[PDB]
RNA sequence: AAAAUAAAGUAUGAAUUAAUAUCAAAAUUUUAAUAAAAAUUAAAAAAUU
RNA sequence: UAUUUAAUUUUUAUAAUUAAUAAGAAAGAAGAAUAUAAUUUA
């Protein structure tokens, strides 16, 4: 009905919006984005950290199914700023372990960023939107090249520091567990299987 | 009680009144030193204010409290006031019969 | 090859530096006293180059101070 | 153990740190020496575990004073090798902390360490010094010019006067280190440590005295200048 | 020295490479080919010799021993791989865990209820150590190029394995000596 | 047996000041809050002082915690609280005869021309207790369970 | 005794089954083989039974005996009606525990004269934070709860962006629950205490005074809902504040937690009705207790 | 020897020595009735 | 064992529940059922 | 290196690309307009008489993932009152 | 000891941690903004600006 | 088994020992007497205590 | 001292698809040390 306590004025920039709790509070307290794609892709720029990065994709791989087509194509142009089809596609690499004799290495949290968008990407356009696709090709062509820009068929070189010595923290596995992790992520499975599924039409039916 | 945090609340008081009866010899005129969280430098400044009764703690108007307990320094006075507060009118009607 | 000096480390994240954000300093200080000192607010365990204020991040019983861009001088 | 002067050198959290030491024994003489010190001097450049243990000691020392009592003051005067520096502690501190509840001794951490060995330095000081009767200006930036001399005052501070029953003690502690045999002691013990050898100790011909006459009427008069 | 001792070990988070993917002076995969080999009612051991050689390169008359060279098998229906008699009850499996009690004594049958993969790779393995033992990456190398999948649904359709027509020679049925 | 001298509070008031300013304040306090109710002189009776916390993990809702100004009801979608409103805490019993409608009434209207002092801020004794007297904060307590 | 009986597969066949044999056409099921259409592939000496008067006859009588006696058959029902997804199946389920803290220690009676020493724990935050199910395989789902939360500024770098990802609160601690695929709740659902029936046995992992220890049989003795303490009758070496990882016991020697006999928990989460409030309830009319042990 | 889930059921893995750690095969060994002997005629 | 959900401990947090509260409030139970 | 650690090493990764491989079938029973998981017949016969002549019981649990995707898409109902005020008895 | 070690047994302590974070490791350090020495975080000097202020 | 003492430390800096190749881990039999000698299978990463 | 075992290589959000019976920015004190993550403190 009524406030319980006295809030405290603020002016139009410090307030905290942007955001919406979920229907149900009182039992579900999870954290909805109703950021717009232009604000988002402001923030991955703009703000070149590491944390605004991580920070923009939570928000924009929270949202991908609520958005149309040409949105995602000026999110992908965004997001496919810092690679070089030359260098290693998702390689974000922080702090060198020299823990064991040869030296480890360690991502930061941009990895699974990244991981994390192409994840919810298989989410929307295989599973609970499957004709989004075949309707429109621009985006068809635009996932595919940003799925070829970070290498995703080779996670081996995500985490490869010297290309003297390739690192195989993705394919290993050990059973006293190392690298659970690191495991094998199918990543680019789902909608690389689908994606191509949608030109395995051999019938000459249709 | 002793160890509450931050406000007294009244579930806190019924605890007090449990022990009223606890001890059989109480009267209101009963030195302050028993009392929940009066240490020996509580007691001390409440002596030199002429204090010597748990009716005369019990006659405190809040604004002596806060700078015996601010200004001056005896911490968790607000304690052993409400410890008063609380224990005075039984403590009358025990002493009547 | 290039001098082996190392860029700046101080604004990064540090596990000895950690611990002393939560840490009580009220003896180490006789005039100065401020509310928490190591304590960075909105920055991850007082490193200044992790930056989380105004973002997404849900925290709803816990206060987080508004966004303003860190200087140059600040980092490094 | 609760009883705030009586000590209790464990490693667990409850206990106050041990330092390093021969006995129980000897932590007790120790620390007694310690807070005798600090007591008669604010400020110590203590090494090791030592220093906690002189910050919470100096805590219980305040309190005791602030208590003010018969038996605060015996009890205080078991602990410590001298008698005035009770009498010091139960004028001084009650004014002094006042206004204070918690935590009286500042520690703080130098960056310098022995040559000696590894341990680190503490620089332990009483805080508010601007209450104190004899304390009231002091610079401890750095030291005194011979250690028997009283050190060095804020310039902006400089017309203080002290009780005059420590500068009395001060004066006839001072006043047997410009007689001659404390010379012969002096060049006297760099022969011995010499003896034992220990190096960077000149030859007791090189040793020139640490009081001279030209250097007492200069010392005086700036002392007059500080009174 | 040349071979260093700070080695990539199984413990280490770095893995263990695959020869398949790894670039090196001794491997070569430009020139090889891809072959299919149904295992259908042919004997386990003689399957694991030809495949052994295949995969090793010994095919080739230019096969060379310092550099290695192979066609990769996908050998197919591993469950219906005969061997002969009482065999499949009575040929053992040994091997010696380093601790104490090092005896594994375990019957053909039960790695066959395990997996029946590993019975064609334990094969395998024999018939590549029977020439190459002394160097790890002459061992281990080869025996990557060997697909073992024990029925007939094999993801490979696009390497378009050649089917493996082969006869075996020995007339008799396959013979355990081991001592 | 009956509840003994427990006296439910009509406001909790907040200052963003410490304890040692306000001691100083409390007489310019109540002649400000006995217009607020538009009660006379004396109506109000003031509790002790509440130096609540000075919390560097800040533990919420706990019993020192100092308050802050966003609230959950107030803003649902934040994401955040607003930072510190008030340090210490003081609180604001009436008369015993007024009952528990009497009392949240008082409450109430106390909330409603306080918010508005603070957006003032963006003669009349709002903001007189806003402005040149500090007070940044005020809640209505919750009724306590425990009888 | 600690092995149940041995059944081969070679031996379920027509001749050991309890009920009627069924054989599969595939769209059809029959009591016959299925005679192969092309009759040619016919093999010598079998018998192609189109009709049985043998077999015909006591599936006959059987089902007649089924819907004529309805009360003395339940059991039987269950050949006919399996139980569907969801609804609790007793030995398919398993549901998730939760993130406590060791809090304090105390003492109670029971009905009779008896000391014994609780241990309080405490459940400060529950919230589902995650759900992994790896490569959708069968049986390898997890459901990830987080506990305690905790400011902006705590964890490391990389742990509050995991919380910024997910969308949940953050937590200081997480821990990770095997469960079946139907035991499943929703990301950001609050976890109550009563999620913990006050009779059951609880599989407790936590750390030691220095590993991880893990105790299988303990039973629950009382729930404050309230202040979301649980009260357990054990002296655990244990750091008071150490983070205690909470599971249901899912078997005792041959018997399952779950049963009529003994119970039926509250399956996927506990949810709180919508009519009760918090703040306006004591501690001691929020309480629950076992029977007595 | 059981790790990862472990369903409520009393022993339904204790026949083949207490743990689940293969599984994946559809092929065993069969004697007549068994499993993959689906293609042959007794 | 060195994992975090082991190592972390949420004694800071203590004050988030009045375990001493608590503590009488069983008390008071004890009383009433004359244990 | 043992024989099975390396065994594992190798066949691993493949045995997860072989299941891939089972997963594309769905794929393009998905492409081509078609939605259907694939279903798994019911089996009558779990219910047995061994040779020592004692009832044996198979257990066959059917995993329906439209369920499930709606069962951790929205919450459960409240939990019935029956359950949690009265207690489980030992 | 039973034999004479070589140069490589010599060399293996120093592929190390133990090792490395004993004898080659730099230190981190600012300009103290007071007395303008080298400094590492956390300690301070005798300077009386230095004690209340420790920078 | 509580109590007192002593072990990461900065500095100094010996002694027993030393045929060795970056090493030699596990098992089996054989060979003129343990056999770190053979052969075969195998499965021993680095540092520190 | 060599092998051999046991522990450790200093918070890993997470653990186990197999072997055998597991590792994110760094060192002073892990404590500002008298068991509160500041008991108001000049
Ligand atoms: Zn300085």
């Amino acid at each position: 009905r009524f406030p319980s306590q006295t809030m405290s004025p603020c002016s139009h920039e410090e307030e905290m919006r942007g955001y919406v709790v979920s229907r149900d509070y009182p039992l579900i307290d999870r954290l909805h984005c109703t950021r717009s794609i232009e604000e988002l892709v402001a923030q991955f720029e703009d703000r070149p950290q590491i944390e605004s990065r991580v920070a923009a994709l939570a928000d924009m791989a929270s949202t991908v199914s609520f958005r149309s087509d040409e949105e995602l194509l000026r999110m992908f142009t965004a997001i496919s700023a810092p690679f070089s089809v030359d260098g290693r596609g998702l390689n974000f690499l922080t702090v060198k372990v020299s823990k064991f004799g040869r030296p480890y290495y360690v991502p930061n949290s941009l990895l699974p960023a990244y991981v994390n968008l192409v994840d919810a990407t298989t989410i929307a356009l295989v599973r609970e939107q499957p004709w989004r696709l075949s309707a429109s090709p621009a985006l068809f062509i635009q996932v595919l090249q940003f799925m070829a820009l970070i290498k995703v068929f080779e996670p081996n070189k995500w985490f490869t520091f010297s290309d003297h010595a390739p690192s195989n923290r993705a394919d290993y596995r050990h059973a006293i567990g190392v690298n659970h992790s690191t495991a094998f992520w199918g990543t680019g499975e789902e909608l690389y299987d689908f994606m191509v599924e949608l030109l395995r039409v051999e019938d000459d039916g249709r | 009680g002793i160890a509450t945090g931050g406000r007294v609340t009244n579930e806190d008081r019924r605890w007090w009144l449990v022990h009223l009866e606890c001890a059989p010899d109480i009267t209101p005129g009963t030195f302050i030193a028993w009392l929940d969280c009066c240490g020996t430098h509580t007691c001390k400044k409440l002596i030199e204010r002429n204090i010597w009764t748990i009716e005369q703690v019990a006659a405190l108007d809040s604004d002596q409290v806060d700078e015996l307990k601010y200004r001056e320094g005896c911490l968790k006075m607000d304690v052993v006031w409400e410890h008063a507060r609380t224990i005075i009118t039984p403590l009358r009607q025990r002493e009547v019969t | 090859t290039p001098v082996r000096d190392r860029k700046c480390t101080l604004q990064y994240y540090n596990p000895i530096r950690a611990r002393f954000v939560y840490r009580r300093d009220k003896p180490l200080f006789d005039k100065y006293h401020v509310t928490a000192r190591n304590l960075a607010p909105g920055f991850s365990r007082g490193a200044l180059k992790h930056d989380w204020r105004a973002l997404g991040v849900y925290t709803p019983d816990h206060p987080q101070v508004p966004y303003h861009p860190l200087q140059t001088w600040m980092l490094g | 153990t609760t009883e705030p002067l009586m000590a209790d050198y464990g490693w667990t959290r409850g206990k106050l740190p041990k330092f390093r030491a021969r006995s129980p024994f000897h932590r007790q003489q120790i620390a007694r020496r310690m807070v005798t010190e600090m007591i008669r001097k604010d400020y110590c450049i203590v090494g090791g575990a030592r220093a906690p243990a002189l910050r919470i000691l100096a805590d219980h020392v305040v309190e005791l004073a602030k208590a003010g009592d018969t038996d605060s003051r015996q009890q205080l005067a078991y602990f410590l090798h001298d008698p005035l520096m009770v009498d010091k502690a139960f004028d001084e501190y009650p004014r002094r902390f006042k206004d204070m509840n918690a935590k009286y001794a500042m520690m703080t951490r130098l960056k310098s360490r022995r040559r000696t060995d590894a341990v680190a330095m503490y620089f332990v000081e009483y805080k508010n010094r601007d209450m104190s009767d004899n304390h009231k200006g002091e610079d401890y930036s750095a030291g005194p010019e011979r250690f028997f001399l009283p050190p060095r005052i804020v310039e902006t501070e400089k017309g203080i006067q002290r009780p005059p029953h420590m500068q009395m003690a001060f004066d006839r502690w001072a006043s047997k280190f410009k007689t001659e045999e404390f010379h012969h002691w002096w060049r006297l013990r760099h022969a011995k440590l010499r003896y034992w050898g220990v190096r960077n100790v000149p030859h007791p011909s090189d040793v020139d005295p640490l009081w001279t006459e030209k250097e007492e009427e200069e010392w005086h008069n700036e002392m007059l200048a500080n009174t | 020295p040349f071979k260093s001792v700070l080695r990539r070990h199984k413990h280490h988070p770095e893995g263990l490479p695959l020869y398949n993917d790894m670039s090196k002076q001794w491997l070569c995969r430009e020139g090889e080919r891809w072959w299919l080999l149904d295992a259908r009612g042919e004997q386990l051991p003689r399957v694991a010799a030809v495949a052994a050689q295949y995969i090793t390169g010994q095919h080739r008359p230019d096969f060379t021993p310092g550099m290695i060279t192979g066609d990769h098998v996908v050998i197919v229906n591993i469950k219906d791989v005969v061997m002969v008699g009482d065999q499949w009850i009575r040929v053992p499996i040994t091997w010696q865990t380093a601790y104490p009690g090092g005896k594994y004594r375990i019957r053909l049958t039960d790695m066959y209820e395990r997996d029946p993969c590993m019975l064609m790779w334990w094969f395998l393995k024999d018939e590549v150590n029977r020439h190459f033992v002394r160097k790890l990456k002459t061992r281990i190398a080869p025996l990557e190029k060997a697909w073992l999948y024990e029925d007939s649904i094999h993801p490979h359709a696009d390497k378009n394995p050649r089917p493996l027509c082969w006869t075996d020679p020995e007339v008799k049925g396959w013979k355990y000596r081991d001592p | 047996s009956p509840l003994f001298g427990a006296r439910v509070p009509c406001c909790v008031v907040g200052t963003l000041r410490t304890a040692k300013e306000i001691i100083v304040l409390k007489r310019d306090i109540q002649s400000l809050l006995c217009e607020l109710m538009e009660l006379p002189q004396g109506s109000v009776t003031l509790g002790p002082l509440q130096q609540l916390r000075e919390m560097m993990l800040y533990r919420h809702g706990t019993p020192l915690s100092p308050r802050l100004g966003d609230e959950r009801q107030l803003n649902m979608d934040a994401y955040a609280r607003r930072p510190i409103a008030a340090r210490t805490m003081m609180d604001v019993f009436l008369a015993e005869d007024m009952s528990l409608d009497e009392i949240v009434n008082f409450g109430r209207l106390s909330l409603g021309k306080l918010q508005i002092a603070l957006n003032n801020l963006r003669v009349e004794p709002a903001q007189l207790l806003v402005d040149r007297m500090g007070i940044s904060y005020c809640e209505i307590p919750s009724l306590d369970e425990s009888d | 005794r600690c092995y149940p009986s041995l059944m081969r597969e070679k031996d379920r066949d027509m001749y050991h089954c309890y009920y009627p044999y069924l054989f599969d056409h595939g769209d059809k099921m029959s009591l016959y083989p299925k005679i192969p259409e092309n009759p040619r592939e016919w093999q010598p000496e079998q018998l192609q039974t189109t009709y049985d008067a043998i077999r015909e006859d006591k599936y006959d009588a059987f089902i007649r005996l089924r819907e004529k006696f309805p009360e003395l058959y339940q059991d039987t029902r269950a050949w006919d009606n399996p139980p569907p997804f969801g609804e609790f199946n007793m030995f398919y389920s398993v549901r998730f525990g939760m993130v406590g803290v060791k809090a304090f220690t105390c003492k109670d009676y029971d009905e009779l004269g008896n000391q014994f020493d609780c241990t309080a724990f405490w459940f400060p935050d529950n919230q589902v934070v995650k759900h992994s199910t790896r490569n959708g395989e069968v049986g390898t789902d997890k459901v990830y709860v987080g506990a305690m939360n905790v400011p902006v500024e705590f964890h490391k770098p990389h742990v509050a962006a995991f919380y910024k990802a997910a969308g949940v609160p953050v937590k200081h601690v997480c821990a990770g629950f095997p469960i079946t695929p139907d035991a499943y709740a929703p990301v950001g659902t609050k976890l109550d205490v009563r999620h913990f029936k006050p009779g059951q046995e609880v599989t407790i992992t936590f750390q030691n005074t220095a590993a991880a220890e893990t105790y299988q049989g303990v039973p629950v003795w009382r729930i404050d809902y309230k202040n979301s303490l649980i009260y357990l009758p054990t002296l655990l070496d244990a750091d008071v504040g150490t983070y205690v990882r909470f599971s249901d016991t899912i078997n005792t020697k041959g018997l399952t937690l779950w049963n009529e006999h003994r119970g039926l928990p509250a399956f996927p989460t506990f949810i709180p009705p919508e009519d009760e409030d918090l703040s306006k309830l004591a501690t001691d009319e929020c309480q629950l207790k076992s029977p007595p042990l | 020897n059981l790790k990862g889930l472990v369903y409520p059921l009393p022993y339904y893995a204790m026949w083949r020595g207490n743990h689940n750690k293969y599984t994946y095969n559809k092929s065993t060994v069969c004697l007549w009735g068994e499993g993959d002997t689906r293609s042959m005629y007794h | 064992t060195n994992r975090h959900f082991f190592v972390a401990r949420a004694n800071a947090f203590f004050s988030r529940l009045p375990i001493a509260r608590v503590q009488r409030s069983l008390a008071m139970e004890a009383v009433r059922e004359g244990r | 290196d043992s024989f099975k650690e390396h065994y594992h090493r190798v066949h691993l990764p493949r045995r997860l690309a072989l299941q891939r491989y089972a997963r594309q079938q769905s794929l393009r029973n998905a492409a081509k307009g078609n939605v259907k998981a694939e279903e798994v017949p019911y089996k009558y016969n779990r219910w047995w008489v061994n040779e020592e002549h004692e009832f044996v019981h198979q257990y066959a649990f059917v995993e329906d993932p439209e369920v499930t995707k709606a069962k951790r898409e929205t919450l459960p109902p409240v939990t019935r009152e029956n359950i949690w005020k009265e207690p489980q008895q030992t | 000891p039973k034999r004479k070690k070589n140069p490589m047994q010599l060399r293996r302590k120093v592929y190390g941690l133990h090792f490395k974070e004993k004898y080659l490791k730099m230190e981190e350090w600012y300009y103290c903004p007071l007395c303008a020495e080298p400094k590492k975080p956390g300690e301070w000097c005798r300077r009386e600006d230095c004690r209340q202020i420790k920078p």
